[PDB]
């Protein structure tokens, strides 16, 4: 909880705890500080407690873990009571910035899993040989949750079943619209989420006082909240310390008030704009940390390391008249100014924190890790500059993921270290160049390059011999083992996984001899899907979706966003749909997951504003 | 076109200079026995297993020991 316990002690007033019913009636106003209109689910951060919880003891089969989704999903909406939204994002296909991120955590999950039952071969031979019985393939791949596979399309399908039956028979649901964002969407869910309010924002008829809550425990969520630019953005997250289950909020207005104090600056050059300053901040905290590069070694947030480039960025503003960022692009002159100056202290941070192999505290340190990381040595410094313009492109990339919508499927950051600060000089001559038109890899071609062969029983059968046999001509691709470089860090995972990237050109070079070999139900998680919108019969916008799904017609019809609070989008015929008036048959066997005897909620293809 | 050329075409620029010799001698070696995307997938091995560290199947570490012996002469 690096991140939080840090914001958490230093701007303590932006924590309210949640109120919470221990047979409850959400129509009820809210008991908690405020009433919510839209509410945000990140699932995969449901999902993964849910289906392998590691202080529990685990579900019994997925039936039981969707009945667990769906119970969740209940008590996050009873606290919050959404009165307009319910939006659920699933991960689809990430850039290819994160895959390499999410290769790197199923590799080593797969490694995980399999000396958790070493171990537990080796508890159970140790007691046998001193004389205490013992008890007697049916495991749950915690890597199936990634878009493509069979158990995503089975979630998606449930999640279906649930939307209808909530909306049909919770008397709260009768008139907020629910969005579902399936894993064949591409796009991290945070980041669908975030584009939702984006292009919503951009519409005239959006409510600029909508208030907003998203539920999920990344820390991003913060500047998520921040970069949306709304007015009243709140996270709900589970307490990090807690004897039972409870929850807070994260109040993003009460930060801003904070923030604002924290970023005004005296005699400033060009006109105040604190809006510019917090989009400042959140570029700040990204070069702290973010999902798609590693951290450099002179930023640990437990050091300090956001306080530090606040008086860093702060000196900056005094030089070069202008805000860090616009709208999502780094001016990179004013990059380099706050690299050279970090530069000139990171060998004090390190011999700072030696008071508590490679030496970061003593001389020569820079030569030894670029010789130990990447062994290069001294000569060769056209190398640091390289990995330095290769990571300013990485900031460039994220800052506009959120601000503006990704910029490239394709980019990644090539290297498994950091530069130092001190190699960013001549990064103002660097100019980012994402004109390049990218699309998203297909949910099985990113299984490949995201999943080990041990969890290949996920795909086509022609295309798991391609993980495993000597004969394969991407075998290098899947190594058995690997080694984990814990580069100074406590534990395995704080360390790097030295795994091959990915030849994204070969991949795909040899899936062209197995791509006919797909089944339907194969080729069908392999294409991108659409968002859906359900209502209510009650909803004053029922009977405007109810001719959009008699027409059986795929024109995309403009909402009227009267009936819907300012929600702006098109909405199209859902040929897949289950229409009011007929049976919803249950696909969760589960005492709690009903047949539903006669569904009253209407679901249609659901576009974003463009 | 030439069998030197098509080796420097393989070339990643990330790739370290010290690391792209390791890599230009394999693909040099064998050039002549394997077609181009295999070479590709048996070079990547070579390194992987030398430089990275990873481990693959029994059988390929024996046939991976017997073609990079020698390529630091």
């Amino acid at each position: 909880p690096a991140f939080f316990r840090w914001l958490t002690k230093k701007y303590p007033a932006t924590v309210v705890n949640a109120n919470e019913d221990r047979p409850v009636d959400c129509t009820q106003p809210n008991p908690n500080f405020q009433e919510f209109d839209n509410l945000y689910l990140d699932m995969n951060g449901i999902i993964h407690p849910c289906t392998h919880p590691e202080d529990r003891p685990a579900p019994k089969n997925e039936d039981e873990m969707f009945a667990l989704i769906f119970e969740y999903i209940d008590r996050i909406y009873s606290i919050v009571r959404p009165r307009r939204l319910l939006y659920m994002a699933i991960d689809g296909v990430a850039p290819r910035a994160k895959m390499n991120q999410q290769r790197s955590r199923r590799f080593r999950a797969s490694k995980e899993m399999a000396e958790k039952e070493a171990s537990i071969e080796e508890q159970r031979n140790r007691l046998m040989a001193e004389g205490i019985a013992v008890p007697p393939e049916a495991h749950f791949d915690s890597n199936c949750i990634t878009p493509g596979t069979p158990f995503m399309a089975r979630l998606a399908d449930a999640l279906r079943y649930y939307i209808h039956d909530r909306v049909t028979n919770d008397a709260s649901w009768a008139n907020i619209e629910i969005i579902l964002s399936d894993a064949n969407v591409p796009g991290e869910g945070e980041h669908k989420i975030m584009d939702y309010v984006r292009k919503q924002r951009g519409n005239p008829a959006h409510d600029p006082n909508t208030v907003h809550c998203l539920c999920g425990a990344d820390a991003d969520l913060i500047m998520l909240g921040i970069a949306t630019h709304e007015a009243n953005f709140n996270i709900i997250r589970e307490e990090f310390v807690q004897r039972e289950k409870n929850f807070i909020f994260l109040r993003i207005p009460v930060l801003r008030e904070y923030l604002e104090k924290e970023l005004s600056m005296p005699n400033l050059p060009f006109k105040f704009d604190v809006e510019r300053a917090l989009d400042d901040w959140v570029f700040l905290c990204f070069f702290v940390g973010n999902d798609f590069l590693p951290h450099l070694p002179s930023l640990e947030i437990r050091e300090g390391a956001i306080d530090r480039l606040i008086k860093l960025y702060k000196e900056m503003v005094y030089q070069m008249k202008g805000y860090l960022t616009k709208d999502g692009i780094p001016e990179l002159d004013r990059v380099e100014m706050i690299m050279k100056g970090l530069g000139r202290v990171e060998d004090e941070i390190f011999k700072r924190r030696q008071q508590d192999d490679i030496r970061l505290y003593e001389s020569g340190w820079k030569d030894r890790y670029y010789r130990a990381k990447f062994d290069v040595g001294s000569d060769d410094i056209e190398f640091r500059h390289r990995v330095a313009w290769a990571y300013v492109e990485g900031l460039c990339w994220v800052l506009r993921y959120y601000y503006q919508g990704c910029a490239s499927w394709d980019w990644y950051f090539p290297y498994h270290y950091a530069p130092f600060a001190s190699d960013f000089e001549t990064v103002g001559e660097f100019q980012p160049d994402f004109t390049r038109p990218t699309k998203p890899f297909n949910p099985l071609e990113q299984l490949m390059s995201v999943f080990p062969a041990a969890s290949k029983q996920h795909l086509p059968v022609e295309w798991q011999k391609l993980m495993i046999q000597d004969d394969s001509p991407i075998i290098d691709l899947y190594p058995a083992d690997f080694r984990i470089d814990l580069n100074g860090k406590k534990y395995a995972w704080q360390g790097v996984a030295l795994l091959p990237f990915v030849d994204e050109t070969r991949l795909l070079a040899t899936l062209q001899s197995v791509y006919p070999t797909l089944t339907a139900e194969e080729k069908q998680r392999n294409t991108r899907g659409p968002n859906r919108i359900f209502i209510g019969r009650n909803h004053k916008s029922f009977e405007f979706f109810q001719q959009v799904a008699e027409s059986k017609s795929d024109d995309l019809v403009p909402l009227d966003p009267t009936l819907l609070n300012g929600v702006s989008g098109k909405i199209a015929y859902d040929s897949t749909a289950t229409a009011p008036g007929l049976p919803f048959v249950s696909p969760v066997n589960h005492d709690e997951c009903q047949d539903l005897p006669t569904n009253c909620g209407i679901c249609v293809l659901y576009e974003d504003p463009e | 076109r030439g069998k030197l050329e098509d080796v420097e075409a393989e070339k990643k620029l990330w790739e370290s200079d010290d690391a792209w010799e390791l890599r230009k001698a394999f693909m040099l070696a064998h050039y002549d026995d394997y077609p181009k995307i295999q070479l590709q997938c048996l070079s990547q091995l070579f390194i992987n297993v030398t430089l990275l560290g990873c481990e693959y199947s029994q059988t390929l570490m024996q046939k991976i020991r017997t073609m990079g012996a020698g390529i630091a002469a």
